């Protein structure tokens, strides 16, 4: 096969061998962002700067399509059940596959729910941030990304934002809209997937307005001038109103 | 002989904080001499005197090595 | 990162307390909070050095808690041994050792199991200056620990609101309403 | 304790504990395996179930 | 202490610490306990020479 | 129905198996609520089938 | 497959011993693999598992000589414990009451 | 064969499970040291297909 | 099965099994309910036929 000659392939091996070659696990950068002011960091070396209740804020059970996919059924059973169209055996059956696939929607809509972040902090070093998330059952998932995988997205959510100049954050440091952000590489659970986008919704207090906007765009945080304070008032799985 | 009761209790405080302190660590029990009266050897329930009622109780580290200094006294 | 240091003299920070609100105006053995400098950072890093931060109090975990008059929070989150409390008949006099961890197998009183879980709630070691009749909590939410304050009616109403435990008990609910069902509709 | 000290052998066919207590720290001379399946094999211990259905 | 009699090695069993309700601590598990230092079970932290 | 008639929910799971699949258990009661209906359905027909 | 870790401690008497913890097997010798060498694979293979027809060993310890659990003793009932949190709803501190009449007779 | 235990059958501590996550972590990248990174993977099969018609852009 | 499919795998959720013993008592009694209804009606509509 390989006797075969195609400048295409061949062009493929060389792109291939050339990046391999030349591009390393280490890769420098200079967008370091410096803060102005001295981080207070909590006892586990962790700077909060976003929490909300997306489950709280948001709508589960009455939520458009969903609840008409879900209210065709009845017709669906309906029409099996009295054969209104005096149909044949296997013709009726197949009127049962509808509400077997009607409710899929949903349950992805409520998989997605989860995606919205509850808090986010930053490590020390401003090279990692943990966000974590839960889901209408409870289940609580903390995943820990390093910051320059982070992108931006537009107020439409169809585009990239550019990350220098982004406008997603008010004069005073709060949200204008749902800022929406897509991790290129996100390990969840031991997993790691390739282009999560998250979300953060406008109803939610964001803390160090300017250590959220450089985790977004993907600074490297410097943290030289930091203090800790010495405050456990959070225990492990605490209760929350986002449930 | 209460005199050989309080000598014996602080011999074995001393040995327990210098036994820890060498050890880098704290000590399994604090009975003086092992007993099968409570189950302690094969039960949850352990015999530790460590007791204090707030943060500035300053009797937080009686029991522990944390009491004693480099020299093996009380502080 | 000219945009950020721009928008910086505008951008407010707020504070990073929530809903569990802050420990050591709740519990006793909580110190209040205490902010620590970090020292100058050090020119010569040499490979077996130990850090300089200052220190900070360590605080060892009591072996049994007194009872708190109605301002006790426990220090981790306990086991939920019961949604309704013991009601026993306790001794003038007599020292009990309260359950606050909720996993002890000797009923609401500490069997030792606390030593063997990985929890900051220890037992309250506590006495009673008249005998009889006490309703003693086993939720272990109680803020009247180890006396019962009706929390458990208050924690059955959160586990009724939370979507999963709304289905759950609804789930459980309707499978009954299914046997009832079935009796109402037995003879046709 | 005394079928113990003086019939070992007899102490482990019934089920018997070693009753003395080496506390001192100088291990028994004629300690041995529990055989503890006439006590374990009962409507009181972890064989009740059995044992019920075989009542 | 386990004993052997001119060899290197032996078959060593451990099941934890024995209570009178259970009398054993942790499921059975073998490991060769070898000549030299001291070792342990990673179960219980039991120390074998 | 099960753990909650109990005031030591540990001790209930512990003398039991020592094993904890309640998440399963009270999850599967919505499903069960309704899993039935069918079955219940054509068993009445069967019988008046029977009786006739 | 020898050894899976190994610590250093300084004993009572100041003398600092090396501990190494043995690789374990699920009461299964014919599966526990017999080496002596840093190799995960299992390479050699014995027809005689007791080459000198020395016997095992399965100590049993004396309760009398039993010493008080210490080595993470904490974590025994971890996994329970938390298994059933996971599933627990705990409510949140502010909701919760606090402040509560005292109990008259403590 | 390679014992799928590593010597950890029980994972009694979480000391034994770190010590196992660690060895199991070096284990698979010693296995995946022979294959081609993800960015290659990805861009070989993106740009696999080469038969075109018309050439010169 | 959903669960054990979905999250038990090492991949996604692994858990530390630190329990040493079991320490059932009467689950086996708890459990033989069903078994008993099953003998239950077996018995009862043999009976009725013989
Ligand atoms: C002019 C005429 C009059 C007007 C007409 C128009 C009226 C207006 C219409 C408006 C609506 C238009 C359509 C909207 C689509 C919305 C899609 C959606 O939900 O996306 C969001 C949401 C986004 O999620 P995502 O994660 O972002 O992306 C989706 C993922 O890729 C996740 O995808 P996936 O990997 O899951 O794959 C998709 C699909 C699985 O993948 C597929 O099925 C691929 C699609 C082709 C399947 C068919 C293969 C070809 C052969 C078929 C024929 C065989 C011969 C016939 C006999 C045998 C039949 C078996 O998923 C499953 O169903 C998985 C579970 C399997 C079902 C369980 C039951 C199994 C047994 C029965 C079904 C067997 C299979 C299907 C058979 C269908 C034919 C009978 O997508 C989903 O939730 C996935 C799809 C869920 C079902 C969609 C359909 C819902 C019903 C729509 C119609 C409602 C109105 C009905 C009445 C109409 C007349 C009045
Ligand atoms: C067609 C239908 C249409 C319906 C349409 C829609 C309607 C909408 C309605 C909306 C409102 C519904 C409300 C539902 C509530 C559900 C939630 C709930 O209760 O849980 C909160 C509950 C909070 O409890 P709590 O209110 O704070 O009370 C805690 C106290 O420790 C509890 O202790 P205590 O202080 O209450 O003490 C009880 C008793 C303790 O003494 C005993 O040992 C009880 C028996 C004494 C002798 C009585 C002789 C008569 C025959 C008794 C037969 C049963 C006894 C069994 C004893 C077994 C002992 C091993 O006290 C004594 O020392 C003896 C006093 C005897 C005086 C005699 C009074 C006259 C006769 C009646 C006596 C009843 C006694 C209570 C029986 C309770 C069940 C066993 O949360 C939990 O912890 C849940 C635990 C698990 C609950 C499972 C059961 C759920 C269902 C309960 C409601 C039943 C409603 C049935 C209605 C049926 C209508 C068709
Ligand atoms: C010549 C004479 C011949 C005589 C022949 C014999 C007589 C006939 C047979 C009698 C059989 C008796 C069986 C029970 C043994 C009681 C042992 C005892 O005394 O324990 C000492 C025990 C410890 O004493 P202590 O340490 O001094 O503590 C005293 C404190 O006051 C303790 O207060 P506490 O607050 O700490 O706790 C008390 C109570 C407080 O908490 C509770 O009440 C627990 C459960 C409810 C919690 C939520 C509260 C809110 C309201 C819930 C409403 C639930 C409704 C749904 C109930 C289930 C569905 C129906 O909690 C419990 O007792 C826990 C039980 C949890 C499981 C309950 C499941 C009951 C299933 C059977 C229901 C049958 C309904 C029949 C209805 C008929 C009319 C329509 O004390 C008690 O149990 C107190 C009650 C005394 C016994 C009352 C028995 C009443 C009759 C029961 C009949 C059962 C059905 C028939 C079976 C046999 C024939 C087929
Ligand atoms: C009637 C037939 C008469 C035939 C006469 C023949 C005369 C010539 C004999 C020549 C042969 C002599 C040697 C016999 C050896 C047999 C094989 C054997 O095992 O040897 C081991 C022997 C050594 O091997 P090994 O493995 O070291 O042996 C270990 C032991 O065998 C230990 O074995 P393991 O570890 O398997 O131990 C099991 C044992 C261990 O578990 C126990 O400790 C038993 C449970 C004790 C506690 C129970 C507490 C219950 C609660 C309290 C009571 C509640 C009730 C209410 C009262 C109290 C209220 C508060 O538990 C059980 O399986 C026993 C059942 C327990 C249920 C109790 C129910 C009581 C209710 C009362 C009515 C029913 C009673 C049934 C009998 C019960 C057992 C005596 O083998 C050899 O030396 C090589 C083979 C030699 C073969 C020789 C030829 C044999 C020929 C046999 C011919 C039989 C013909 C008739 C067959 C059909 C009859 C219906
Ligand atoms: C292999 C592949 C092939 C397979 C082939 C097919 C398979 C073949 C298999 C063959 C072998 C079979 C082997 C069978 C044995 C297997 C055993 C095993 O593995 O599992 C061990 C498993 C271990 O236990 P577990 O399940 O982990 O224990 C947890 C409980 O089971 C869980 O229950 P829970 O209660 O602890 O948790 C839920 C709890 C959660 O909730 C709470 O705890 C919260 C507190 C309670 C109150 C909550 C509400 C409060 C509301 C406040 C107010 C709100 C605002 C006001 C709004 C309304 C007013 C405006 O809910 C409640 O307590 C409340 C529910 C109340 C609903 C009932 C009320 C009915 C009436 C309602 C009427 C309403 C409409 C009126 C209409 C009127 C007119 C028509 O089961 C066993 O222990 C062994 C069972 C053996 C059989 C005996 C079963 C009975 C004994 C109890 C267990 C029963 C459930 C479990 C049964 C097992 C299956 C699900
Ligand atoms: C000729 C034509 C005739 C047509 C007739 C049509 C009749 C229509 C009747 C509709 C009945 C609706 C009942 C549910 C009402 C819910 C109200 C509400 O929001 O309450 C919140 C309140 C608030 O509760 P909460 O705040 O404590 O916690 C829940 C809160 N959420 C859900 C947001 C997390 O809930 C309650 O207090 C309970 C109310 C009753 C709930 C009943 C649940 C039924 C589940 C059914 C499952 C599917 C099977 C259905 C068929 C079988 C039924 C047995
Ligand atoms: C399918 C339809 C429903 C069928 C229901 C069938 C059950 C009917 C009632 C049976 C009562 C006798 C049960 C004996 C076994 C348990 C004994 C025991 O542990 O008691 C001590 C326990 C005490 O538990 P405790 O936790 O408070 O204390 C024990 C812990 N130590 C040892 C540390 C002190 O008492 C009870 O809680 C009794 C509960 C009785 C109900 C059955 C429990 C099993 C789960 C099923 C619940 C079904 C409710 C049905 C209501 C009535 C319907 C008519
Ligand atoms: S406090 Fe619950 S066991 Fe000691
Ligand atoms: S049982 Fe905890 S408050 Fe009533
Ligand atoms: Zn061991």
């Amino acid at each position: 096969l390989n006797h075969v000659q195609n400048m295409l392939e061949e062009n493929l091996k060389y792109d291939a061998q050339k990046y391999n070659d030349e591009v390393a696990v280490i890769q420098k950068t200079s967008r370091i962002y410096k803060p102005t002011y001295t981080i207070e960091f909590n006892r586990e070396g962790e700077v909060l700067v976003y929490s909300a209740d997306p489950i709280k804020n948001s709508v589960v059970y009455f939520k458009y399509p969903y609840v008409l996919y879900e209210a065709a059924i009845p017709l669906f059973i309906w029409a099996w059940i009295y054969n209104p169209l005096e149909l044949s055996k296997n013709a009726v059956n197949s009127l049962l596959i509808y509400p077997n696939i009607a409710w899929i929607p949903r349950m992805w809509y409520w998989r997605s729910l989860q995606y919205k972040i509850q808090k986010m902090y930053l490590l020390r070093g401003g090279k990692v941030a943990k966000i974590e998330t839960q889901s209408l059952a409870g289940d609580r998932f903390t995943s820990w990304v390093e910051t320059y995988q982070f992108h931006p997205l537009t107020q439409d959510q169809k585009n990239f934002d550019n990350q220098d100049n982004a406008e997603f954050l008010e004069d005073e440091g709060q949200l204008k809209y749902e800022l929406g952000v897509q991790l290129d590489n996100l390990q969840e659970m031991g997993t790691t997937s390739q282009d999560i986008v998250i979300n953060f919704m406008k109803e939610g207090t964001v803390h160090h307005p300017e250590l959220f906007e450089a985790i977004v765009k993907g600074y490297n945080i410097d943290t030289s001038d930091y203090v800790i304070n010495t405050a456990n008032n959070l225990r492990a799985r605490e209760g929350n109103h986002n449930h | 002989d209460i005199n050989k009761y309080m000598e014996s209790q602080l011999v074995n405080d001393t040995l327990r904080a210098f036994v820890s302190k060498v050890g880098k660590t704290e000590p399994a029990t604090w009975k003086n001499y092992s007993t099968i009266y409570h189950k302690d050897n094969y039960e949850a329930e352990r015999v530790r005197h460590v007791a204090f009622v707030d943060h500035k109780d300053p009797h937080m580290y009686h029991g522990l090595p944390q009491d004693y200094d480099d020299n093996i006294k009380p502080k | 990162m000219s945009a950020i240091l721009k928008r910086a003299a505008k951008y407010k920070r707020v504070s990073s307390i929530l809903c569990e609100g802050e420990a050591h105006l709740r519990d006793p053995f909580t110190p209040p909070p205490v902010i620590l400098k970090p020292p100058a950072p050090r020119k010569d890093k040499k490979p077996d050095d130990i850090t300089d931060f200052p220190a900070q109090k360590l605080i060892p975990l009591p072996e049994s808690i007194p009872y708190q008059e109605g301002k006790y929070r426990p220090a981790s989150i306990p086991m939920v041994a019961g949604f309704f409390p013991y009601n026993c008949y306790l001794q003038q006099g007599k020292v009990y050792s309260w359950c606050s961890c909720g996993i002890s197998q000797s009923g609401p009183w500490c069997d030792g199991l606390c030593n063997s879980v990985v929890t900051r709630c220890r037992p309250v070691v506590f006495n009673v200056s008249q005998s009889g009749y006490y309703k003693i909590c086993n939720c272990k939410f109680s803020a009247n620990a180890p006396f019962c304050n009706n929390t458990h009616r208050k924690m059955v109403r959160y586990h009724h609101q939370t979507h999963r435990g709304f289905y759950e008990i609804w789930g459980a609910a309707l499978f009954v309403l299914g046997w009832v069902y079935m009796g109402f509709n037995y003879y046709t | 304790y005394e079928l113990f000290v003086d019939h070992p052998d007899l102490a482990q066919w019934t089920g018997t504990y070693p009753k003395v207590d080496s506390s001192h720290g100088f291990p028994f001379y004629s300690t041995y395996e529990m055989y503890r399946d006439f006590q374990e094999n009962t409507l009181n211990s972890d064989g009740s179930f059995a044992q019920w259905i075989t009542l | 202490v386990v004993f052997t009699s001119e060899t290197p090695f032996r078959y060593v069993g451990c099941t934890g610490q024995m209570n009178e309700d259970d009398y054993e601590g942790h499921e059975l598990l073998f490991f060769l306990l070898r000549e030299g230092s001291l070792q342990r079970c990673m179960g219980c932290g039991q120390v074998f020479k | 129905m099960g753990s909650v008639w109990f005031r030591n929910r540990y001790w209930w799971y512990r003398s039991l198996y020592d094993d904890y699949v309640a998440r399963e258990a009270k999850l599967a009661f919505g499903i069960a609520a309704f899993i039935w209906l069918p079955h219940y359905y054509w068993g009445i027909h069967l019988n008046r089938a029977f009786e006739v | 497959q020898m050894f899976v870790a190994r610590q250093v401690v300084t004993n009572s008497k100041g003398e600092k011993v090396e501990v190494l913890w043995n690789a374990q097997c699920y009461e299964d010798i014919a599966q526990l693999n017999v080496g002596f060498a840093p190799v995960l694979e299992s390479v050699d293979y014995h027809w005689e598992i007791f080459l000198w027809a020395d016997p095992p060993i399965k100590p049993n310890n004396d309760f009398d000589l039993n010493v008080p659990c210490t080595w993470f003793e904490y974590e025994q009932e971890w996994w329970m414990e938390s298994c059933i949190q996971e599933d627990q709803f705990n409510l949140p501190e502010d909701e919760r009451p606090y402040n509560t009449p005292r109990n008259p007779h403590c | 064969s390679t014992s799928t235990t590593l010597g950890l059958p029980r994972w009694y501590k979480r000391i034994s499970y770190y010590i196992f996550k660690i060895r199991y972590l070096q284990h698979t990248k010693s296995k995946m040291n022979g294959i081609p990174g993800s960015t290659v993977r990805l861009m070989l099969i993106n740009r696999h297909f080469v038969e075109y018609e018309v050439y010169e852009k | 099965i959903l669960k054990v499919a979905r999250f038990r795998v090492l991949k996604m959720r692994p858990k530390i099994s630190t329990s040493y013993r079991p320490h059932g008592k009467w689950g086996d009694f708890l459990a033989c309910i069903i078994p008993l209804i099953w003998c239950i009606n077996i018995l009862t509509n043999s009976n009725l036929i013989l």
